[PDB]
């Protein structure tokens, strides 16, 4: 028991010590194992989340408020090997790369990369058309003409659709960009399950940008 | 008042140090009251003091001219600073003021002053007493070093600060006349084994005496307030003193003619650069408009600390620690100065000179100095070893550099200062007394 | 002697430990080991000045900061969590950082953060307990530091 | 208080408010 253990502060590691307490979670890889599973296991797990939710929430506020919740983790997990997994040029995988992905510091750069590989990675294909609305400050979005979670999800309101709201909320909001990352369904273009997730950075982000 | 509140200026060595006591029957908070409202009359003309009659120091010699004044309170201990005025004479304060609440007899009271500081050039005080009895007006009146105003320091203070600037002129006179016939030794030879010598943790006598006399002279001058006369002073203290091959003085004579040239700009006034501060530090002869000013100054002051470090090897003629350290405070202040303004307008000028910050100010772009070299440079002080010299001076770095990087924005690296400056103020042998500045420390941190 | 902290964007450690050279088994004498996080503490004011920065890497930002003869190197990862290193020398030295090892160590020390991180339980607040963490962040010490 | 105590007692004369040495 030498594990960090911070109320006592840190400890006198000497540089002669090899004794290994595998752990199965440090010596497995995470290289990019394929275990595509069927979208219905999916379906029903999300169904199910939303269900007992149901039970737990009070008002359409709070049950928005617990989803984007319950995928904010997710996106906090996910920025680090989005980020990492993608350096690989082509046991542990850190001695495999001569360079470390460039970590993005710029407005659009984070969300060109969340439109072009965050996306296809859950998803499997890259996301459509991220656009800006150039009118008032800053008004960045990324539409979907089919979400893949909610699909089975009828009704014309788009509550249940905030999960991947909160995946980009933790997204942003690890990677230094505080966001306000909502949802809202535009359907034009003869789709009609087009949703758009609207993002507003905050008055801090635009001061360190300019 | 602060104590632990030290952010020296450029032109400080331009100063007038005087200290301010509480003569009679004053209280803390009233006294503090008096004397910082007292604090506000550092910046009178040379136009309305009657002519002095010698022609050296003679006031009606240049109508321009500021003659700054650096109200202090805390008596720092002698015995330590005495070596150190043969090569600087900006150090010992020259004037003492005292505020006086008894309706006490002035003679007496004068007469103990001088007892009890025997080796200052001019005492002087004032009576801030309500009413005084029109007996004792007479006898204020009949004698020079002594004025009258009303409590808190409001009804003459005007004609009272262009009195003393005569009244310790003339004996600032008398002192020089008495101080040009010495032979000017080094502080180490002065002091011997006495003074530390600045510890890194990283036809040769009279063409050198009389270089070293014109460089004082021009000092003298620099603090009388005859400005272009010290200038031309200064040219030939540096050229016949970098021509001996002597570094030491030669730092202090390159530290002048640089500050010569802030308060030329202060003042307004048009003048070339001399021909000889051009070749021993280069540009990087020709108007002051047509170069750029701080950066100038900071190749300057890049030189005089070449030249400070250059003369460490020798056992005798090295720079103390204490002027080290302070030039380093000094143009670090100077950087951080210029780090506030887009220009070198006249707003910065007259922050530096005057001794007022009003930080976190709307930063512009591309400042003079950036943000890495002003940190750069705040790094040579741990350069040297801070944990010998005297409590009294230990604190002073810590403060500043603290107030550094409040400035710059450096909120940690504050922190960090801060606790070493506790860390110091804790251990130190000799008892401390309370004063609200500790509650406020401790508050900040 | 070397010390090592892992410490997230609230500004607290979630991982330190100090390593020796196994010739002086005793760290820091008694007062740089006092002084060790607030001099980091300071110098996590430079990394964060360098951490929006344009001008290649920028996760492994090399020597940052310097000291009474201690030698600074921080690196960052993409959810901002800074990995600051201080060494010292042996009693006797002008530090000089290697920059290949101290690369590799940092790419290996984030992937032994980013799994760990990834697990349900854990929480970006809490600190990295684990014997199997610290065992491996050492050995790998021994493998890459010296 | 301690602040409002040493806030209006009489200093000593001929001396100055704050000493560093002893």
């Amino acid at each position: 028991s030498d594990g960090y253990e911070y109320t006592v502060g840190p400890k006198q590691a000497i540089t002669s010590e090899a004794s290994y307490i595998p752990s199965r979670i440090y010596s497995e890889s995470l290289l990019f194992k394929r275990q595509e599973a069927s979208l219905s296991a999916m379906a029903f797990l999300f169904q199910e989340m939303i269900s007992q939710l149901h039970r737990t929430c009070k008002t359409a506020g709070d049950f928005e408020t617990k989803l984007s919740d319950y995928g904010h983790n997710i996106g906090i997990r996910l920025l680090e090997l989005l980020n990492f997994r993608a350096s690989v040029s082509p046991e542990s995988l850190s001695n495999y790369i001569t360079k470390m992905r460039r970590r993005d510091l710029k407005i659009l750069d984070i969300l060109q990369f969340i439109h072009g590989t965050l996306w296809s990675y859950l998803f499997n294909h890259v996301s459509d058309d991220l656009v800006k609305s150039s009118e008032r400050d800053n008004e960045y979005m990324i539409v979907d003409n089919f979400p893949t979670l909610t699909q089975f999800i009828p009704g014309e309101n788009v509550s249940c659709e905030y999960f991947v709201c909160g995946i980009i909320k933790g997204f942003l909001f690890n990677a230094g960009f505080p966001c306000g990352v909502t949802a809202h369904r535009m359907p034009q273009g003869g789709h009609s399950q087009r949703t758009v997730y609207l993002i507003q950075f905050d008055r801090q982000v635009l001061d360190r940008e300019g | 008042m602060n104590i632990l509140k030290h952010f020296p200026s450029y032109v400080g060595p331009s100063k007038i140090r005087t200290l301010v006591i509480p003569i009679g029957h004053w209280t803390r908070k009233e006294f503090n009251n008096a004397v910082q409202k007292l604090s506000e009359f550092n910046e009178i003309h040379l136009s309305d003091v009657t002519p002095i009659d010698s022609p050296i120091f003679t006031p009606q010699g240049f109508p321009h001219g500021k003659l700054f004044f650096d109200f202090l309170t805390i008596d720092h201990d002698d015995a330590l600073e005495l070596f150190l005025y043969d090569f600087e004479p900006f150090r010992k304060t020259f004037v003492i003021i005292g505020l006086v609440n008894d309706y006490s007899d002035p003679l007496t009271n004068l007469n103990f002053m001088k007892e009890k500081y025997p080796t200052l050039i001019s005492p002087n005080l004032v009576y801030a007493s309500s009413t005084p009895t029109k007996e004792l007006e007479q006898t204020i009146d009949t004698m020079e070093n002594v004025f009258a105003s009303s409590p808190d320091m409001q009804k003459n203070i005007e004609t009272i600060m262009c009195d003393i600037a005569r009244n310790f002129l003339t004996a600032l006179n008398s002192y020089y006349s008495s101080y040009k016939h010495v032979t000017l030794r080094s502080p180490g030879a002065i002091g011997g084994n006495a003074v530390l010598k600045t510890t890194l943790i990283r036809n040769r006598s009279q063409q050198k005496s009389l270089g070293r006399q014109m460089k004082i002279l021009g000092n003298f001058q620099l603090l009388a307030g005859r400005y272009v006369d010290a200038l031309n002073s200064f040219v030939d203290a540096i050229t016949t003193l970098y021509k001996v091959r002597d570094y030491l003085w030669l730092g202090s004579a390159l530290d002048g003619i640089s500050i010569c040239f802030l308060l030329l700009s202060y003042l307004g006034l048009s003048y070339q650069i001399p021909q000889i501060v051009s070749l021993i530090c280069p540009v990087e002869n020709i108007d002051v408009e047509n170069i750029n000013l701080p950066l100038l100054i900071k190749c300057i002051s890049d030189k005089v600390l070449y030249y400070y470090d250059l003369s460490l090897m020798h056992n005798s003629e090295y720079a103390p620690q204490v002027v080290y350290c302070e030039f380093l405070l000094k143009t670090l202040t100077f950087m951080t100065s210029c780090y506030k303004s887009s220009e070198f307008s006249k707003d910065v000028l007259d922050n530096i000179v005057k001794n007022q910050h009003r930080a976190l100010s709307d930063i512009p772009n591309s400042p003079m100095f950036p943000r890495f070299e002003v940190y750069f440079y705040s790094n040579k002080l741990f350069e040297l070893q801070l944990k010998e010299m005297q409590v009294e001076a230990q604190i002073k770095i810590y403060s500043t550099m603290a107030e550094v990087y409040r400035l710059l924005g450096y909120k940690r690296k504050q922190l960090f200062v801060l606790r070493l400056l506790m860390v110091a103020l804790l251990a130190t042998p000799n008892k401390i007394a309370w004063h609200p500045d500790y509650r406020t420390l401790i508050d900040t941190i | 002697p070397q010390y090592f902290a892992i410490i997230g964007k609230k500004d607290n450690p979630v991982y330190e430990i100090e390593f020796t050279n196994a010739e002086n088994p005793q760290g820091f004498p008694q007062d740089l080991k006092e002084l060790n996080p607030f001099i980091l503490h300071a110098s996590l004011d430079i990394v964060e000045d360098l951490q929006w920065q344009i001008n290649t890497d920028n996760c492994y930002l090399g020597k940052v900061d310097h000291f009474y003869g201690l030698a600074i190197t921080a690196y960052i990862s993409y959810s901002g969590m800074k990995f600051v290193m201080i060494h010292g020398n042996s009693a006797n030295s002008s530090v000089v950082i290697d920059d290949n090892n101290m690369r590799s160590f940092y790419q290996e020390v984030h992937e032994l953060y980013v799994k760990t991180l990834m697990n349900p339980f854990y929480k970006i607040t809490d600190p990295i307990r684990s014997p199997a963490f610290d065992s491996r962040v050492r050995t790998l010490a021994r493998k890459h530091l010296s | 208080t301690l602040d409002k105590y040493s806030s209006e007692e009489i200093l000593p004369s001929f001396e100055p408010v704050y000493s560093w040495s002893s």
